[PDB]
């Protein structure tokens, strides 16, 4: 029975409210005309360089380690507004223990269709301060944030200043900063008790880093936002996995996950899935590969769906029971594909994707095991 | 005197049912069991709705016909010249042990601001190990409050059983605790001369299982499993979990490769 995870949330909503409880200094505080400026422009170039103040809580880990658990204790201890990436992050956190919209919704999205990385931009001193990269995070999304902020100008963020944000992985790096601003764009236009408290919004982002830049990618990666929010005090990791219950498999997704050496053990118990069921899911790596059972499994009912996807589709996503990527275009890819179903007596794949060459990148595995060693971050079994 | 918040629900989404419910300012267990009879002149009460309950309004109070609605579940008539589904019976809905005490816990005690105002655990009311003394008519059979509110509130768990649950819960949570802290301290503080990152995870993932594993972890219930409330003969005792986890943490020979060792021969018996 998980009971340990009762005794780690509790640090977790130690700092979660030390951190919504804080209150800013005087000028530290976005004024309200620093969003009219915003629609007062016609090409993000007249955008001045200025801090949007905020703090973050990091609760990351292997799919099904627990974090749900801790969203579901945060949710009914801490008074916050809990949202998700996309949908099924949405349809997710949603009810068992006592609404939930995406984090698009909550500062809304017209919106959709976006030319995103149309106006140019280039950083200057080489330790970006947070000031040089909110001044380029609110450029991509110019032509979304523009019409929001216009808009609004012309509200669940404004309940409290905790914002649960599941599967982090989906969102961009982009969406870090835009969380931020259409957070204050909203608590600064109808001066909500927040906005007269001075309190930065704390933002809790809970998803995969290593299964799924985006927003987990860019606070873990760089330099500024790190000492800028304090990662080493602001850091949680959920050590487990309840579905996977067997030794060898779960020692495979363990090199894997946090990236260390592959062994001829390893490869040796990887020669085992290989075989070149009508129930095993057919996840691809394109897009047209994956129509391609237009031929093969459609009109297969003429003689005789989430079968079909991209690997790099299926994450964050829910299956039950074979990957038939592409050679030489293929070690943290296969990661997102044979973790979907819990056990190995339903896993196939085509080509031993840890003999075969493939590609391999070790970012964020790195900062992980230092993160791990600090011994400052909670670590939860 | 006696300030009661009393928990109510009505048939027409709001007669009321006060479905669990009473304190006197100080300035334990004995006094509650005192007032548990089977004991006030003056009832003031806050009736609520879904801390995590908030006043709906208060009645000052005829105590007969009061106490009558706090004992054998009876609703007030709204006697008062003073939500969700019936879900109710989903959630929290076990068994009495549970259905009666955590219920009063969760929504309505942890006003004492114990270490356990923090979730709906209902994982220690189950290490709460009072004897049940049965009963038949114990058939839930309840859809469309009083089939539920007489069930509820005629129960022997709430009684000495009821007064001493927040001392349990307090009792559990301070050993749990002090377990869980010394082990966290021993496991951070050999996070620091490091080894090859190969088995850096084979320490991180073997601790965590030599200090919290499945058997290790019913032990550490047993130890802190209570059987009498009265907290003069509870039933509690020392926990193994550290002592017996210090049996793994004599790393003080990595002072002066042996995890995959004893990631093998614990494996062979997982
Ligand atoms: C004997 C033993 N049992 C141990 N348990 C309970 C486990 O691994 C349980 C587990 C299994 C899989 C994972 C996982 C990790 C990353 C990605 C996916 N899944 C985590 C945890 S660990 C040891 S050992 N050899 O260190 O003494």
């Amino acid at each position: 029975l998980n009971f340990t995870s009762m005794h780690g949330v509790q640090p977790i909503l130690k700092r979660i409210r030390e951190l919504s409880q804080q209150q800013l200094d005087g000028a530290q505080v976005p004024h309200l005309q620093w969003f009219r400026d915003v629609a007062a422009l016609e090409s993000p170039a007249g955008l001045p360089l200025r801090e949007f103040p905020f703090a973050v809580y990091l609760i990351t880990g292997n799919a099904g380690s627990g974090k749900s658990t801790c969203v579901q204790t945060i949710n009914e201890v801490l008074d916050c507004v809990v949202t998700g990436a996309t949908r099924i992050a949405a349809q997710n956190m949603y009810s068992g223990a006592f609404p939930i919209n995406t984090i698009f919704h909550e500062f809304g999205f017209n919106h959709v269709q976006a030319q995103l990385g149309q106006y140019p931009y280039t950083l200057t001193s080489n330790p970006a301060s947070l000031e040089d990269l909110q001044r380029r995070d609110l450029t991509y999304y110019w032509e979304v944030i523009l019409d929001l902020t216009k808009r609004a100008l012309a509200p669940a963020f404004t309940r409290s200043n905790v914002i649960v944000i599941d599967e982090a992985g989906l969102l961009g790096r982009h969406l870090l900063t835009a969380v931020v601003y259409c957070w204050w764009m909203i608590n600064a236009l109808y001066h909500t008790p927040q906005y007269a408290a001075r309190l930065r919004p704390v933002l809790v982002c809970v998803g995969s880093p290593t299964q799924t830049e985006n927003v987990l990618t860019y606070l873990i990666c760089n330099r500024t936002l790190r000492e800028y929010a304090r990662l080493s005090y602001s850091w949680a990791i959920f050590i487990n996995n309840k579905r996977c219950v067997e030794h060898e498999f779960g020692n495979l997704m363990k090199v894997l996950e946090y990236g260390l050496p592959i062994t001829e053990e390893h490869m040796q118990f990887v020669d085992r899935f290989v075989v070149p069921l009508p129930g095993w899911t057919r996840l691809f790596s394109s897009h047209k590969e994956v129509s391609a059972y237009m031929a093969k499994l459609h009109a297969y009912l003429k003689v005789t769906s989430k079968l079909a996807m991209t690997i790099t589709r299926s994450q964050g996503l829910s299956l039950d029971k074979a990957i038939c990527f592409t050679p030489g275009n293929l070690l943290n890819s296969a990661y997102v594909a044979m973790s979907r179903t819990t056990s190995s007596e339903f896993l196939r794949m085509n080509l031993n994707p840890l003999r075969e060459r493939h590609e391999r990148d070790d970012v964020i595995s790195e900062h992980i095991l230092s993160a791990l060693r600090d011994p400052n971050v909670v670590i939860v079994y | 005197p006696v300030e009661v918040t009393a928990l109510y629900a009505t048939d027409g989404c709001v007669p009321v049912y006060i479905f669990s419910y009473a304190y006197t300012h100080d300035g334990r267990f004995e006094e509650s069991r005192a007032l548990y009879q089977a004991n006030g002149d003056s009832f003031r009460v806050t009736f609520c709705l879904l801390g995590r309950t908030r006043p709906m309004f208060v009645c000052r109070f005829d105590v007969a016909a009061l106490q009558d609605a706090l004992a054998h579940g009876t609703p007030l008539q709204p006697h008062i010249a003073t939500a969700q589904s019936p879900w109710f019976l989903s959630k929290f809905g076990p068994d009495e042990k549970s259905l009666v005490l955590t219920t009063r816990y969760y929504l309505l005690q942890a006003q004492r601001l114990g270490g356990g105002g923090a979730q709906a655990i209902k994982d220690i009311c189950a290490t709460y190990a009072i004897p049940h003394a049965p009963r038949p008519d114990t058939v839930s059979a309840a859809s469309l409050f009083a089939a539920i509110t007489r069930f509820c509130c005629t129960s022997q768990y709430a009684g000495a059983a009821a007064a001493g649950f927040p001392l349990y819960v307090e009792r559990r949570i301070a050993a749990d605790v002090r377990e869980t802290s010394a082990l966290e301290k021993f496991i951070t503080h050999d996070r620091s001369l490091r080894v090859s990152d190969r088995e850096f995870i084979t320490y991180i993932y073997l601790a965590h299982f030599e200090c919290f594993s499945p058997p290790r972890l019913a032990t550490h219930l047993r130890a802190v499993t209570t059987h009498d409330p009265n907290p003069a003969a509870s039933t509690e005792q020392p926990s193994p979990l550290g002592r017996e986890a210090v049996q793994f943490f004599c790393h003080v020979r990595a002072q002066l490769s042996f995890f995959e060792r004893k990631a093998s021969r614990n494996a062979l018996e997982h």
